[PDB]
């Protein structure tokens, strides 16, 4: 069922017979990571590495001791030793967790992994601290995103993530510590 | 593109090997196609002044013009290398004063003179031995009244004189396509036209080998054919788009569809503008 | 008159026959160039004069490779073909290794892009180029420069990396046996005896590169 | 023709300089472009650590993207994409899989048709007029998604250093159409995980690669651009090189023609006043 | 009607005439010397007349090497086998004063004159530097009084040259087949005496020292050396149409050049692309090993026929070798030694050991 | 400016524009070094773009008009 | 240069002087703009070594 | 430049020291003497200079020489004349220079 065990490796040595020899082997993204999800260890009792992640940035990579994730049954943590999980967020914030600092960064939705090494890799495309968005502008739109319901239900699935979003962005501004 | 009136001096000015005298022996031939077809009175009379040349050189030309038949029409004044110096001085006033017959009897010459700078060579040897003093290059300073004596004797006459005509061809080999030497600047002073005959083009393929960018013609659309004056209009406003589109595009950056048709189109023309060897058209 | 000048000077070098007693007369004439301009006129004059050139380089001459022989451009054809036969056996592996040297240094004159053949040999080139030169008012004998380029032009040095060549041919000359020149100067070329006693005395030798 | 020599010094020095600014140019564009590039890094390696890295992997269908540059003077690295796309394109081929050829950037367009014509679909071009942002590679991704393969391979320069960019191949399976067949060992490894979609795996898998590819199309055409700009900034440094030892020469020949040029109106003067005297 | 000369560049773009004037135009140290007796040896036997070697200006050791070379080939026969020589040598070398090298290209063309009017036959004459004999009137005429004219020549300068030229022909009753040496002065190709001898010459070879610093040999330039053979009608179309195309490539790539020199070949199109490489196959094919050059190359000299030579430029012409390598047309002779040389540098890129152990060479062999 | 030098130079100048001068012909050195590129206006530097601006003005500066001295 | 672009009558409009060029003379409408037309064809020559 | 190489000679012979000599501008005195050339109706030679050009540098350099009594070091400015280091005055210079010292801006 797997019968083609592909890898840098293999790829390495099946690439030696069919390119001209003198062209050195092109580079695979496995080179670039020192962390895998099936090496075991870096976990280290409370804290555990948080490779919180953008398209445009990177917004935390050191270890931290508790992750609040906004999944789309409702929000969970992860602690350090926690069950392998590919979760897809819904628009919620995520709470990174040193001790009594707590950093909200309100996200837009994309998935979030724990691995079996305890690493966790939340992978968001538009990942705001919820500092910089205003309360004002939020049910200003949802007010016009309640109105513009028509039958096209692409036009209709983009009013729901839009009601949904901005929703979910009104219920984690008013209900600030 | 540079067309030549009759009573027009034209200068074949090019470098060393390239098309400048199979562009006057087309002339010449030429006249034997036409002389058959045109009546008595409008047939061009054609005289080749070979001067400095070999003798088997204008021995393979009297060969061409009689296997030809335009040896019927032409007078060749064959001063070759081995003649003395004032006889090559002297052979090109020597073949204007033959086509100046028909000039001024109302009949129409077409004088060629083939290398003005093997002439010119020929007058500094005496000039330098009658111990006269050098100028430019060693060239006497009457160098250039000895070209322009010569060049103004072709004319269009007027009427009460005959109407007649003396259509000259002077050759002048430059260097290295250095046009700026003393006897080159003379001679493109005095002509109306020139025909500029570039090394570089000649072996990209292009023969006869005419830097149209250079080769002027000073009565120009006066004395063409009506029929090619209306199409050889846009056929310069043509090339003169090709030729600095190419310079960008042998580069290699960009190409922009209107850019991409004028360096397609003046290619069509470049290659319509060649031709073989001694076929006039 | 000055290419008579300097023909009628250097023609009276000449080599007489054996009717006029054999001797013989060799000429170095020395021409000075502005700016490395070999098409001055009295530098083409005195080239279609003589036999051969040897030019001698700024761009070498400054990168300390002395003397500073442009190989290419270098030439001597009356003395080809008869020079020193053992020098006559190993230089034409030296003389076409330079050129492949030059070749691939026309090619690459940017170190990026390294075919591993190509860089073997810039490593022999390399390795020849600091062989031939040598220090000033100390010639050496032919046997002694037979011997050097032997054992350059074959192995024998790829052990030595780019610096101690200078160093390890004077250990060359120093630990090889020197019965072995005194055979090269007398039998005029390495016999395939000398060949193997050359290839078993260029394996004992100390090379201060390793 | 001694003055051919000096607008011809005059045509050399012009290039020299336009070139050594260009080289400035691609030097700023390299570093205010490194400051995204590394930035954007990091994403690729969740996808990497949770799917694995697949090459050669037979696939029924498969879209290869050479994502190359769009100006022209970045040295000898489209081509080498160009020549690396067949390189890894010829060790795909196992049974005669189908492939689906598709450039980014306007210099893989003319490339890629001298080599393989029939298998061309698709030119993505002026992407980094303005920048590069990861809508764009969501579209680019959607339109590489609208016929679906078995597999996807991208093909880039990956920024090391302003020296080196030694070019990837990074590659991005179907959900289950491959990718799961791909990951099942006495059981599986992707049966670790607690799926905490709405829907069922099979659909998690499905907006996970499409994530995939949109982070792996957006991260190669990244680098591909911040090495494009080091390889001009390395192809204009030899440009001024070559720009400058021609200049030298052709200084050096303007001056034997300008002593040349007095030496000989002086002989022709001393002549002129000794025919006389 | 053509000479065959068994050179691929002469053959090919500016051929040889049987009754024609030749001159072989060098700069100090291009090979105008080797081509010259490259030219001695294949056509001067083929040619059945007789030949006549006027050396003007020239190395003493050099008549001494041609005078010995042909005593060993039989060319030149001593002692009661003199009548059966072929070739008569005037000398007039660059040891002799300046009336000497001025008079001695008049006495190789009595020579050859004689044979050409009263024998009534073919001759060869082959003039090693006949600038010197322009060279040699320039040293004489500061001497009598004349006003010089351009860059320091006497003002008779195309006289005396065309005077001394206009004997070289043949005529009705004999040919002279004519090979003169020219020297450029300084590189100089504008200088008056090449300029003024330009003109007198049915094919001017002329010879590059730029070509001849690429290795290229014979360092013939191209796209500078015409003849009055290169006309369909003389030649042939086919000869002519190869000819000119391999003629439309090098200038292409001569006006690429200052592109590839300055942005690489990395900016060319792929059109530009393939004309560079073409071109620098057809460069390199146009070299070849002269026999004449085997006692200090190494490399035995082949002659190529002519209809090889037009066979394998129009095969390299229209991408038929594009398969090959640019170093597998160096210095041979026909596309057979191409492909043959192809195969022979694609073989040594593997064989390069084992040579460890196995020997004639330890201490009991 | 680059060419047109005083072998006299500043021992002969007006104190007071000898302070300004001396920094003044150093802006220009730096302008005249990095001129030419300022056709490269889309493709910003940020340290040499100020150096080309300043430059900029003053060349703008020492433009007079005709027989008016100052 | 100006007569093999085909701008006929090709005058060099940055060589051709006069002393007619002062805005005393011929007034300052006319003079800004003769200065500001020489300036703009002086720019476009310098931009056009990187054009071309 | 031979009136202050006799002074510097009168150092080196009589009183037996190491004398400096500064020729200041040295193509100046190239220029000069091809001045007088041109003045006294010789040809000029090569790009313009006086034909005794070698010789009339040679006879002021080589008075400039260690003696066994004492030396006379000479420091010669040296103008180039087009930015052309093969121009006759500089290349006939350069012969007789034993160092150069560049001073730069
Ligand atoms: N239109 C043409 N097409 C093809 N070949 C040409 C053409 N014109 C000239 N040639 C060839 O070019 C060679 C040179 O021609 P031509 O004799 O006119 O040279 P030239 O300019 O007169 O130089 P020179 O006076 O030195 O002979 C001739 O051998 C001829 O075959
Ligand atoms: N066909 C050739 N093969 C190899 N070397 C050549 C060839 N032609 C010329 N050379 C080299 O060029 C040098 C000069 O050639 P030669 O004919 O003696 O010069 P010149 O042109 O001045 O007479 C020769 O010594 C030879 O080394
Ligand atoms: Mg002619
Ligand atoms: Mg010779």
């Amino acid at each position: 069922e797997a019968a083609a065990p592909a890898g840098p490796k293999e790829f390495t040595e099946v690439w030696n017979k069919k390119a001209p020899s003198t062209l050195i082997v092109p580079e695979f993204p496995s080179n670039y990571t020192a962390v895998k999800a099936v090496g075991e260890g870096q976990v280290h009792g409370d804290a555990f590495p948080v490779n919180f992640y953008t398209p445009h940035s990177i917004l935390s990579q050191a270890q931290k001791d508790t992750v609040v994730l906004p999944g789309v049954d409702g929000y969970f943590g992860v602690k350090a030793s926690h069950v392998p999980t590919i979760a897809q967020l819904k628009p919620g914030v995520v709470e990174l967790h040193s001790g009594a600092e707590s950093e909200k960064f309100f996200v837009s939705g994309g998935f979030a992994f724990v691995h079996p090494n305890g690493v966790t890799d939340i992978c968001v495309l538009e990942a705001a601290t919820l500092d910089q968005v205003d309360p004002a502008a939020v049910k200003s739109a949802l007010a016009a995103a309640s109105a513009a319901q028509p039958t096209d239900e692409f036009e209709q699935a983009a009013n729901r993530a839009a009601i949904e979003l901005y929703s979910a962005l009104e219920s984690a501004v008013e209900a600030k510590a | 593109l540079v067309p030549i009136g009759r009573g027009q001096r034209e200068l074949i000015i090019g470098d060393r090997q390239t098309g400048k005298t199979a562009v006057a022996i087309d002339a010449i031939i030429h006249q034997k196609n036409c002389n058959e077809q045109v009546p008595k009175a409008q047939r061009v009379y054609c005289v080749y002044v070979a001067v400095g040349q070999k003798r088997s050189t204008v021995a393979q030309l009297v060969k061409l013009f009689t296997q030809t038949g335009a040896m019927r029409y032409t007078i060749m004044v064959s001063a070759t290398a081995s003649d003395a110096a004032p006889l090559q001085f002297l052979a090109p006033y020597s073949g204007c004063a033959m086509a100046e017959y028909f000039r001024d009897t109302g009949k129409h010459g077409l004088i060629i003179y083939d290398d003005l700078s093997k002439q010119s060579v020929a007058y500094r040897q005496m000039s330098l031995l009658l111990r006269r003093p050098p100028g430019r290059e060693a060239f006497p300073g009457d160098v250039f009244y000895l070209h322009s004596r010569l060049l103004e004797r072709a004319a269009k006459l007027s009427k009460e004189l005959g109407g007649g005509s003396l259509t000259a061809f002077p050759v002048i080999e430059t260097q290295a396509g250095d046009v700026s030497a003393y006897i080159a600047t003379n001679v493109i002073s005095i002509t109306d036209g020139q025909i500029f005959l570039e090394t570089e083009l000649f072996y990209k393929g292009i023969r006869p080998a005419l830097n149209v960018g250079l080769s002027v013609s000073r009565v120009g659309s006066a004395a063409q054919f009506p029929g090619m004056k209306q199409v050889a209009g846009t056929l310069k406003l043509e090339l003169a788009q090709y030729r600095e589109v190419a310079a960008f595009a042998q580069f290699g950056s960009d190409l922009d569809a209107a850019t991409q048709y004028v360096l397609e189109r003046g290619a069509r023309l470049t290659e319509m503008l060649k031709q073989k060897q001694f076929a006039p058209i | 008159d000055v290419f008579y000048l300097h023909s009628r000077l250097l023609e009276r070098a000449a080599k007489l026959s054996k009717e006029l007693g054999g001797g013989s007369l060799t000429a170095f004439p020395v021409i000075e160039t502005q700016a490395g301009d070999v098409s001055a006129y009295i530098a083409t004059n005195v080239i279609s004069i003589t036999d051969g050139q040897i030019f001698l380089e700024t761009e070498l001459f400054y990168k300390g490779i002395r003397p500073a022989l442009n190989v290419g451009l270098s030439v001597s054809r009356v003395g080809s073909a008869a020079q020193f036969p053992g020098m006559k056996q190993v230089a034409g592996t030296l003389k076409l290794e330079l050129a492949q040297y030059r070749e691939v240094a026309a090619f690459a004159q940017f170190g990026s892009d390294l075919d591993a053949a190509t860089q073997y040999v810039l490593e022999r080139g390399a390795r020849l180029t600091e062989m031939l030169k040598q220090k000033q008012f100390a010639p050496i004998p032919i046997e002694r420069q037979t011997v050097a380029v032997y054992a350059a032009t074959k192995g024998f040095l790829d052990k030595v990396r780019v610096q101690d060549i200078v160093a390890a041919e004077e250990a060359v000359i120093s630990q090889v046996n020197p019965a072995v020149f005194k055979i090269l100067k007398a039998n005029g070329k390495i016999t395939p005896a000398l060949d193997a006693h050359l290839k078993a005395e260029l394996r004992k030798v100390k090379l201060p590169g390793a | 023709s001694n003055q051919a020599v000096k607008q011809r010094i005059r045509a050399i020095k012009n290039i020299g300089k336009i070139t050594k600014a260009m080289k400035m140019v691609a030097a700023s564009k390299m570093k205010n472009a490194q400051i995204a590039v590394e930035q954007s890094r990091g994403l690729v390696d969740p996808f990497v650590r949770l799917f694995g890295d697949f090459p050669a992997v037979n696939s029924n269908k498969s879209v290869v993207v050479a994502v190359t540059s769009d100006k022209g003077l970045c040295g000898g690295l489209n081509s080498n994409i160009t020549k690396y796309t067949r390189a890894t394109l010829a060790t795909t081929e196992s049974e005669g899989k189908d492939v689906v050829v598709v450039s980014i950037g306007d210099k893989g367009r003319s490339q890629l048709t001298r080599i393989e014509s029939q298998r061309y679909q698709l030119a993505i071009a002026d992407t980094y007029k303005v920048r590069v942002t990861f809508g764009q590679a969501s579209l680019i991704v959607e339109e590489l998604i609208k016929h679906n393969p078995q597999s996807y391979q991208i093909l880039f320069n990956k920024f090391r250093s302003a020296i080196s960019f030694k070019p990837t191949v990074a590659t991005i399976l179907s959900p289950d159409l491959l990718e799961k067949q791909l990951e099942d060992v006495t059981g599986n490894s992707l049966d670790a995980y607690d799926i905490e979609a709405s829907h069922e795996r099979s659909d998690v898998l499905r907006d996970l690669t499409e994530f995939h590819l949109g982070v792996t199309l957006y991260n190669a055409m990244l680098e591909n651009n911040c090495s494009e700009h080091a390889s001009r900034m390395s192809a204009m440094e030899n440009s001024t090189k070559s720009a400058g030892e021609m200049l030298g020469k052709l200084t050096l020949d303007y001056n034997r023609k300008r002593q040349a040029t007095i030496t000989t109106e002086l002989i022709e003067i001393i002549a002129g006043a000794s025919a006389l005297m | 009607e053509i000479l065959v000369t068994g050179i691929k560049v002469v053959d090919l773009l500016a051929p040889y005439q049987r009754g024609g004037k030749i001159g072989l135009f060098g700069g100090a140290g291009v090979g105008k010397t080797v081509l010259i007796m490259e030219l001695i040896n294949n056509v001067a036997k083929a040619h059945g007349g007789f030949s006549v070697f006027a050396g003007v200006g020239e190395r003493t050791r050099e008549g001494n090497d041609l005078y010995r070379e042909m005593i060993e080939s039989g060319v030149i026969k001593l002692g009661a086998e003199r009548g059966n020589s072929k070739c008569t040598l005037v000398y007039g070398q660059m040891n002799e004063p300046p009336g000497a090298r001025a008079r001695v290209a008049l006495t190789g063309l009595t020579v050859a004159e004689y044979f050409r009017d009263i024998e009534g036959q073919d001759v060869l004459l082959f003039v090693d530097n006949i600038f010197r004999f322009t060279q040699a009137n320039s040293e004489v005429s500061a001497l009598l009084g004349r006003i010089p004219s351009a860059v320091g020549y006497q003002p008779t300068l195309a006289t005396d040259l065309g005077g001394l030229q206009e004997r070289i022909t043949t005529t009705t009753k004999g040919s002279i087949t004519s090979v003169q040496a020219v020297y450029v002065p300084a590189d100089d190709l504008t200088d008056p005496a090449p300029a003024t001898t330009f003109a007198h010459l049915d094919a001017t070879t002329v010879l590059s020292r730029s070509i001849a610093e690429l290795g290229i040999y014979p360092a013939v330039d191209p796209l500078d050396s015409t003849s009055r053979m290169l006309n369909p009608n003389v030649i042939g179309a086919e000869h002519y149409n190869v000819a000119r195309g391999v003629q439309k490539v090098l200038q292409d790539y001569k006006n690429l050049q200052d592109i590839i020199a300055i942005l690489g070949m990395d900016e060319l199109s792929e059109e530009d692309k393939l004309t560079v490489a073409r071109a620098r196959k057809i460069q390199r094919f146009l070299s070849q090993p002269f026999q004449v050059a085997e006692v200090f190359t190494g490399t035995p000299g082949k002659y190529v026929d002519l209809a090889d030579t037009i066979s394998g430029f129009q095969g390299v012409l229209t991408g038929k070798y594009d398969d090959l390598p640019e170093m597998a047309f160096y210095m041979v002779g026909d596309i057979k030694e191409v492909k043959e040389k192809a195969d022979k540098m694609a073989k040594d890129i593997a064989s390069r050991k084992e040579a460890d152990n196995k020997k004639v060479s330890e201490e009991l062999k």
